[PDB]
């Protein structure tokens, strides 16, 4: 009644609220909601943290920029949140912890510019690497933080075998990984069609083998974004808007607390 | 013809209900005290004057 | 109320930070405080609330 | 007395 | 009824009880009655603790302030033709000293206000009866900057208009204060120093304080035009907390005050001195 | 029944255990237990954060040493904690916070050893300070961290006023804030005598004028410790031995948060 | 409103229970007299902060 | 009257 709609969603964790008056609905991965580790799979056997309001709540990335020759980008979490207030500080004091999340991506641009964003949550995104050697890529590499990475038209091998630089190097209609992109519509997504809509939000539950694990050494979700459609404006050849990424950690929980983890990004 | 009422209190002393009493002198209203016992009231006069005042859940505008 | 013409989109975040730390300078600090993403389009305007919090209870 |  | 506990009939004992031994090193007081050391009689104690109840103790008018204020013709150099005086208890030492055994409180207060006058000068004519303005600013409020412009319109701000030689002057002030109870000490500051700051004065506060005005300032004036001759008065201010409540207890001020912190300077040595065994 | 004692006690709070095995009992200030802010005494209208057992647990502070010559070491709260774990991060994360705590002090010696302690929690611990100037004394020396500060067996006015050193000048007859410290015994307390007893335990309330405050402008009790009786072992006239002080903030929770406040110590 | 209480006699005349009455003029409770009937309380809080406080005829460390 |  009165006049709701899809289009037009509020999403409220914490102190921070998101508006959104071009949304196309919103996926809930795999049709389940964040919850929190149930007593009869519980593993660990101390109490937990459990920080909700200071940790789960929406921290903003830094901005990407969408132009003509943008091939695509990827984050991975926890990874991405890593430096993130008080949730990064949890994350690094416990051996253990896990954690759901509401993503938020956003793009506006006008009724007469044109592109679509594939938005896809990929569980264990394990990505493709430089070299002739087989499972090397570094941990400082496979780790961007904030910053996230990046897709590539072609394999560049890395070639230089005295100083081996140890990246991804992902290939955007392999996936990064050796399968077609295509079939990466199996993985929960959204797409922004510019004509459609500003935004994608999709809710993640905590998806692994294990109820906990430790975050610093595993990666669980991958969010990888990829133009189906190139970014296109009246005739300017040379258009660019603004992609914004914004998460929450949903249901945070940690276990193992001891000294803070302090991992070597050089 | 004396008037009792409550004090709304503040600070407390180590020692309930309290009152105070009024009286009225005068035959003129004009020359009574005030009672400050005052009534509140909605702003929506002034903060929603609409024809058709519409629920914030809902779109301002339909 | 954003005065621009209707053709106009745009995506603006306004916060909120209690006191006690370096006033924002940044999205990126601005971002942890109290705050709205707030999205141009038909309805024109957008509401932020500043909750009281504070020490004292009267400022 | 009007006791209010 | 409010008298203290009667004195039990106590006879001798020979037993495994011993009230008399205890530890202090718990942080306990020995709960003991002489019954308990020695043998004692029956006494029906008719004595009682009113006078020493937080009400009854500072139950009592006490001098805050003295304000000079003059009436003369207004000539053209620093004069005192009004005054101001921020609102405390600490321009004083005795009432400040009984507020301080304890750390936190809550009060009415009771203002009353004793004003006494006398002529400067041998002799230029006399003067008719003079009526003082006391108007009470609160923080925020504009403040006079001479003895008759506008601020003295007082259309918001409480004034107190006294005839000299009536009774001395009397108001009521309720529990003002920004927090649950007045802190009568404050172990922090109003500002913090932060490492993005441009100088390092901007996060310089006084240790101790809390607000700059923190309750405003009484001003003081006599509203009448000058006499010929000079008239000098001077407004004594005597406070008294009312509806009394007390947190915290505190040891009693030592040494002499140094100004509104704990801060001592001098006469450190409080104590007399007295042989070990001399009685 | 069985063989319990007042000397036998054993603490435990998060993943931390305290056990002794000669206490003098131990002390709850004014006899309140730490609770919560409840609903009708609460101000900040915000989901308060409340961390529970990541930091309301034992944090044991650096060691001081106790010789014939010491004459006090006082501690101020929350700064002691300032750096402690994710204590400090909660702490500079939130305009607000409110703390109880438990409180244990140290200090064993052997049946030939002598001398006793006097241990003081002073609500708003006010102390004096170096100079003709009121009320001067520096934020970043008002506040020692868990370093602490010691006392004074006399006076010494600084001086050098083109620079003056803006510290504390903590006399102790005089509780370092012009009253005797005979008296200091109404403050909440326990005497560590070394024939009698290893140690203090003193439980703290939040005690202030409002529900809550900010812990970084703002010290709520003050731990001062001194030699009641001085320290003394057979014949050898240098002895020493060590004190540690170990703390567990109670019942914490913070309200208003934003970026982290980062105070110049300097 | 009257209020009515009784005195504590100290010194009594040749002449029992005896009384005062009691009016409050204002509105504002600050306004009010003292009323100087208090209750007292225990000094436990103070003289006895134990976890377990221990009964005086037995051994204080046990 | 409220006698006490
Ligand atoms: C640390 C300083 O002293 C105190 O803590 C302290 C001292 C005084 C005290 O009283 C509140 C002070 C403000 C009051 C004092 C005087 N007031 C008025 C109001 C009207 C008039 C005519 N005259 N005086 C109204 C406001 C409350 C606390
Ligand atoms: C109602 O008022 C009846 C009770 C009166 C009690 C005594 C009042 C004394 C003051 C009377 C004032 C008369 C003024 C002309
Ligand atoms: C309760 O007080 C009712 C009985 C009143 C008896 C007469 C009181 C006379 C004084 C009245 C003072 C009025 C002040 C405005």
């Amino acid at each position: 009644a009165c006049g709701y709609s899809d289009r037009v969603l509020q999403l409220t964790l914490g102190n921070s609220t998101i508006t959104t008056q071009e949304a196309a609905n919103s996926v809930v991965a795999y049709g389940r909601w964040p919850e929190f580790i149930r007593d009869d799979e519980a593993n660990p056997v101390d109490q937990p943290t459990e920080p909700d309001v200071a940790t789960c709540r929406f921290y903003t990335l830094d901005t990407v920029m969408w132009g003509k020759e943008s091939k695509g980008w990827w984050w991975k979490l926890p990874d991405a949140l890593r430096d993130m207030g008080l949730f990064g500080q949890n994350m690094y004091y416990h051996y253990l912890g896990r954690s759901g999340y509401t993503v938020h991506v956003q793009c506006n641009a006008s009724k007469f510019h044109q592109g679509a964003l594939g938005v896809f949550a990929i569980p264990e995104y394990c990505l493709a690497g430089d070299s002739d050697k087989q499972r090397y890529t570094s941990y400082a590499n496979a780790n961007p933080g904030e910053r996230g990475g990046k897709f590539y038209s072609q394999f560049n091998k890395d070639n230089a075998v005295t100083s081996p630089k140890r990246e991804f190097c992902p290939v955007d209609y392999l996936l990064g990984c050796g399968v077609l992109l295509g079939n990466a519509f199996v993985y929960p997504h959204q797409i922004i069609n510019l004509r459609t809509n500003n935004s994608a939000t999709i809710v993640l539950p905590y998806v692994n083998a294990l109820a906990i694990d430790s975050m610093v050494k595993h990666n669980n979700w991958g969010i990888a974004i990829l133009p189906l459609s190139p970014l296109d404006f009246a005739q300017d050849s040379s258009v660019e808007i603004p992609i914004t990424v914004t998460i929450a950690p949903m249901c945070s929980e940690f276990n193992g607390l001891r000294n803070v983890t302090a991992p070597k990004f050089q | 013809g004396a008037q009792v009422s409550s004090q709304k209190v503040g600070a407390h002393e180590n020692s309930s209900t309290i009152n105070y009493t009024t009286i009225n002198y005068y035959k003129d209203s004009a020359s009574n005290a005030a009672s400050k016992q005052d009534y509140s009231q909605d702003p929506s006069k002034f903060t929603e004057p609409l024809k058709d005042v519409l629920i914030k859940t809902a779109p301002a505008l339909n | 109320l954003f005065c621009g013409s209707m053709m106009a989109t745009g995506k603006i975040l306004v916060a909120y930070a209690p006191p006690g730390a370096q006033p924002p300078t940044s999205r990126k600090e601005a971002m942890l405080g109290t705050h709205v993403i707030w999205d141009l389009g038909l309805q024109s305007s957008c509401t932020m609330v500043v909750p009281w919090i504070s020490n004292v209870t009267y400022r | 007395i009007s006791e209010v | 009824q409010d008298s203290l506990p009667d004195t039990k009939a106590s006879g001798p004992a020979h037993s495994k009880e011993v009230p008399a031994l205890t530890a202090v090193e718990t942080g306990a007081t020995n709960p003991l009655a002489p019954s308990d050391t020695v043998q004692t009689r029956h006494v029906v104690q008719r004595r009682s603790r009113s006078e020493s109840t937080i009400e009854s103790f500072f139950a009592r008018g006490a001098c805050v302030a003295i304000i000079e204020v003059d009436n003369e013709q207004p000539t053209t150099r620093a004069q005192k033709l009004f005054a101001m005086w921020r609102i405390t208890y600490k321009d004083t030492v005795q009432l400040r000293r009984k507020l301080e055994l304890f750390t936190y409180s809550r009060f009415d207060m009771e203002l009353t206000f004793v004003v006494t006058a006398n002529f400067t000068n041998a002799n230029n004519g006399h003067a008719l009866n003079q009526v003082y303005q006391i108007m009470y600013i609160p923080p925020g409020a504009p403040t006079p900057k001479s003895w008759d412009d506008y601020t003295w319109q007082t259309s918001s701000n409480p004034s107190i208009f006294y005839t000299y030689g009536a009774a001395p002057a009397r108001i009521s002030v309720p529990y003002v204060g920004l927090a649950n109870a007045y802190s009568h000490f404050y172990d922090g500051f109003a500002k913090v120093p932060l490492k993005t700051d441009a100088n390092d004065q901007i996060g310089d506060s006084l240790y101790s304080a809390m607000t700059v005005d923190d309750f405003g300032v009484l001003a003081v004036r006599v509203v009448n035009d000058h006499n010929p001759t000079k008239v000098t008065s001077k407004v004594r201010i005597y406070m008294k907390p009312k509806h009394v409540r007390v947190w915290c207890p505190r040891p009693p001020r030592a040494v002499p005050y140094y100004g509104p912190g704990v801060d001592y300077r001098n006469n450190l040595d409080p104590l007399s001195e007295k042989g070990l065994t001399t009685y």
